[PDB]
RNA sequence: GAAGUAUGUUAUUUAAUUCGGUGACCCACGAAAAACCUUACCACAAUUUGAAUAUUAAU
RNA sequence: AAAAGGGAUCAAGACAAGUCAUCAUGGCCUAAAUAUUGUGGGCUAUAGACGUGCCACAUUUUCCUAAACAAAGAGAUGCAAAAAUGUGAAUUUUAGCUAAUCUCAAAAAAUAGGAUAAAAAUAUACAAGGAUUGUAGUCUGAAAUUCGACUGCAUGAAUAAG
């Protein structure tokens, strides 16, 4: 069932149902940037090659 | 302020 | 302009008229009871004629943002005012594009 | 206000009756929906039509109408010249 | 997920029987039948309403003339076909207050 | 005096009464008193 | 396996029944509305946002609801020199039971005369949860102003 | 076949009992406005409020020494720098009236 | 297709009569609701780091 | 039961087809204005002309009376019964239901009777028709004048089936 709609949900009050399409965009952005986290060159003592 | 300039002061001393 | 918050508080598609319609929704929330009182005194034929006339004048002086008739739903993705569906807060088109990709739960192409 | 039981539509207007024989200026108003009340008789209004302020002098025959009913917003359509 | 529910139905469900109570039919004094709504973890404006229904003949402390007078005061709340006075209340913010109101209201009726 | 041949004053007073009729009375200051300086910018 | 009425308490239906279980759930529901309004979730971990909880607990001065003692101890460890009360004060306990359990209301009186504008407004306001206590204040403040201006 | 004046005695009893308005003359009392339930709070929540973004993602993990680029903002700045390079940037904002 | 009339458009008018579509594939089309709002147009008033982010100085 | 039916789907390519006014985007422009806020007006103008519908031009129509038969959909941004009031729009007041429960809610054509005819062209027999306008009201809403929707009374245009 999870492969038909991105949000598998049902609620009797639809106020918790109308913003999901917008949140999907915001959530996917957080996850994309979350998995791209990297140490700062100063923490690992790596010499940053500026350019 | 104004036109931003690169923050060249970034390094860690050994 | 006095009703526009100096710090943006919208996470949806921002637009010149989306900020305008968001400010009207917040202004009406703050002055709906005050407005219902005036609308009650006017329609109450048991009150003195002067009482009904005072409320009738004060209701005319309230700012336009306080009127609920000026609230018109908009698309939270595109910011249009034409073709909006209350059940989704989007235009008929953005509803179609998100419905086919599976971003609107429960919706599917109909055929019978 | 169409319905009679709700009274007429009244709007704040600087309608100060002048002294007998005093020179009073006309009242500039954009409230084109203000109902002409019996106390407007004898007053001179300058009703806004969108661009200009068309002058008006209220008479007893106008009581009950709106101020905007005496200031044309569009110009008559005339073919040719 | 099916193994998770199968694991619950084989080891956790049977424990529910240790805390179950048998059903006892209501006595002659329990004359009111209330209804309460639940949305199972959601906040819905309709979960505050409480509905009560009773039969005028259950109020044995009233006479024939008094029982009929009660049917008249109920007005549209009385169902002649079934002979039941059903009346609800959702005037207050909390479901407990809606039950108390109906309780006090039936005492006045 | 006060002749309304068209009958508009009689029609108004029959609908809304004599409260808005000039004299010398809802018109005391309700309409003028609420009229403040710079009521609406732009005349 | 582990299942007892206590492991189920917090997920039950908050109904104002004669069964004490339905009344304890309506009291738990009220404490969750005070603590933020999140659902009762005692099975997804014990972590939370310590900074946001300290702000709500100190700067905003609002209650905080914990789904388990382990969740409360984790907030102490995360923050440095941060204390939290054991439970709500006596007054807060009474207010929760006063309305959500005992169901004490303000009976809307019957107004006979139609000229009793103030009394009649309070009647309708009392018989509808749409008018919060603050909404009725804004309505009454403006109403009293209008009734006063239309008098000699 | 029952006097109207006699029925009102029953209609008035219900009002006193259920605490409703007794208005046998159908006078306009404006009570329809009192029964109408407000709709302000339902309309105010239409547009979602501003919520977590990349800046709050960077400030959250910045304490641990982690970084992440803002591809949207970093691209916006890259575009502006390109305009100023070929003399296409924005003019200097004017703070006074034209005179 | 002739009558009356709801409606879209041309042309013309207008301070503005917002814009686009405009052979088949425009013309009850975008518009699944123009008195305010909508609204993008005009007249008269009002505002100038503005509603966003960043940086540098003060509290 | 069966000789079933409908819906969705329907490629590549071309039309430099439509959309830079949903969104998104390169280049080029505006940056005290080509940006932003309110009041009023306009988008509703009207010589001629072109497209969509609605309805009418009576005899298989329309009008009057009566005790038949549907489906589907809607009501937490609300559907509103019964009663009472008004010629009417509608008002007063809320019972119930947030729903296979309660409410909108009543199907209409039909079927069966009944009334009207020189049913418009012979002016002492001017049919059907409901545009136009006057006037008195109702509802929504600060607000119904430009410019809203219905109701009562009066007014009674063209219209011979093109
Ligand atoms: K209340
Ligand atoms: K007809
Ligand atoms: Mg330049
Ligand atoms: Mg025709
Ligand atoms: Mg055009
Ligand atoms: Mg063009
Ligand atoms: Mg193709
Ligand atoms: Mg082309
Ligand atoms: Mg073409
Ligand atoms: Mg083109
Ligand atoms: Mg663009
Ligand atoms: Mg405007
Ligand atoms: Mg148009
Ligand atoms: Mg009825
Ligand atoms: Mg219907
Ligand atoms: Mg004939
Ligand atoms: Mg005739
Ligand atoms: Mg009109
Ligand atoms: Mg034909």
């Amino acid at each position: 069932i999870s492969k038909e709609w991105k949000n598998s949900i049902y609620v009797f009050n639809h106020n918790n149902l109308k913003n999901l399409p917008l949140f999907d965009i915001n959530i996917n952005s957080l996850i994309k940037d979350y998995f791209n986290l990297q140490f700062k060159d100063k923490i690992l003592f790596k010499k940053k090659r500026l350019s | 302020e104004g036109v931003p300039v690169p923050k060249r002061e970034d390094d860690a001393k050994l | 302009s006095m009703f526009r918050a100096k710090k943006l508080d919208l996470g949806c598609f921002t637009n010149v008229r989306v900020l305008r319609d968001h400010s009207k929704r917040k202004a009406f929330l703050e002055a709906e009871p005050e407005r219902q009182a005036l609308r009650y005194v006017i329609r109450n034929t048991t009150l003195p004629a002067r009482t009904r006339a005072v409320a009738q004048l004060q209701l005319t002086q309230m700012h336009a943002y306080t009127r609920p008739t000026q609230i018109r739903n908009r698309c939270i993705l595109g910011g249009k005012s034409r073709g909006i569906l209350r059940d989704f807060k989007m235009t008929r088109y953005n509803f179609r594009m998100n419905a086919l990709m599976g971003n609107i739960p429960g919706v599917k192409k109909a055929s019978w | 206000k169409r319905s009679v039981w709700k009274g007429p539509h009244i709007v704040p207007l600087p309608i100060q009756r002048p002294e007998p024989g005093k020179k009073i200026a006309p009242i500039r108003t954009q409230a084109r929906s203000a109902t002409i009340l019996p106390n407007f008789v004898g007053l001179k209004f300058q009703v806004h039509n969108g661009k200009d302020y068309i002058d008006l002098t209220v008479t007893e025959e106008m009581v009950g109408h709106k101020l905007g009913e005496f200031s044309a917003t569009r110009k008559p359509f005339i073919w040719g010249k | 997920e099916f193994r998770e529910y199968a694991r619950i139905a084989v080891w956790e469900m049977p424990l529910l029987s240790k805390y179950a109570k048998p059903f006892v039919p209501p006595t002659s004094e329990e004359v009111l039948r209330f209804r309460y709504t639940t949305y199972m973890g959601e906040f819905h404006p309709a979960d505050r309403k409480v509905v009560v229904e009773f039969c005028p003949k259950d109020l044995r402390d009233l006479s024939e003339v008094q029982q009929r007078k009660l049917m008249k005061l109920a007005g549209p709340r009385y169902n002649p076909e079934k002979d039941i006075i059903k009346m609800s209340c959702e005037k207050f913010e909390h479901q407990a207050q809606n039950k108390r109101y109906l309780g006090d209201l039936i005492e006045k009726m | 005096v006060e002749l309304d041949e068209a009958g508009k004053l009689a029609a108004f007073r029959e609908r809304y009464g004599r409260g808005w009729d000039l004299d010398a009375d809802s018109l005391t200051d309700l309409i003028s008193g609420y009229a403040t300086e710079n009521m609406n910018p732009g005349l | 396996p582990k299942l007892t009425p206590d492991t189920l308490l917090g997920y039950g239906p908050p109904v104002a029944t004669d069964a004490a279980l339905g009344k304890v759930e309506s009291a738990m529901r009220t404490m969750r509305i005070l603590g933020g309004g999140l659902p009762f979730n005692d099975q997804s971990g014990v972590t939370s946002d310590p900074t946001a909880i300290k702000h709500r607990y100190v700067h905003e001065k609002k209650p905080v609801f914990f789904s388990s003692v382990e969740e409360k101890e984790w907030v102490r460890e995360s923050l440095d020199k941060f204390a939290v009360s054991e439970g709500p004060e006596k007054k807060t306990k009474q207010k929760i039971l006063e309305t959500s359990v005992l169901g004490k209301y303000e009976e809307p009186k019957y107004v006979e005369s139609l000229t009793e504008t103030v009394k009649m407004v309070e009647k309708y306001q009392g018989g509808t949860f749409s008018y919060a206590p603050s909404d009725a204040d804004k309505f009454n403040k403006k109403l009293n102003q209008l009734l006063a201006a239309g008098l000699p | 076949s029952v006097p109207r004046a006699r029925l009102l005695q029953l209609v008035k009893a219900r009002c006193e009992l259920f605490s409703t308005t007794f208005n046998p003359e159908g006078i306009r009392t404006g009570n329809k406005i009192l029964r109408q339930r407000l709709k302000g709070p339902a309309l105010a929540t239409y547009y979602p409020r501003k919520n977590v973004g990349i800046r709050e993602l960077q400030k959250e993990f910045g304490t641990l020494g982690l970084e992440v680029d803002d591809e949207v903002d970093d691209d916006r700045l890259e575009h502006l720098a390109a305009l100023r390079a070929r003399d296409k940037g924005a003019p200097k904002k004017k703070r006074t009236a034209p005179s």
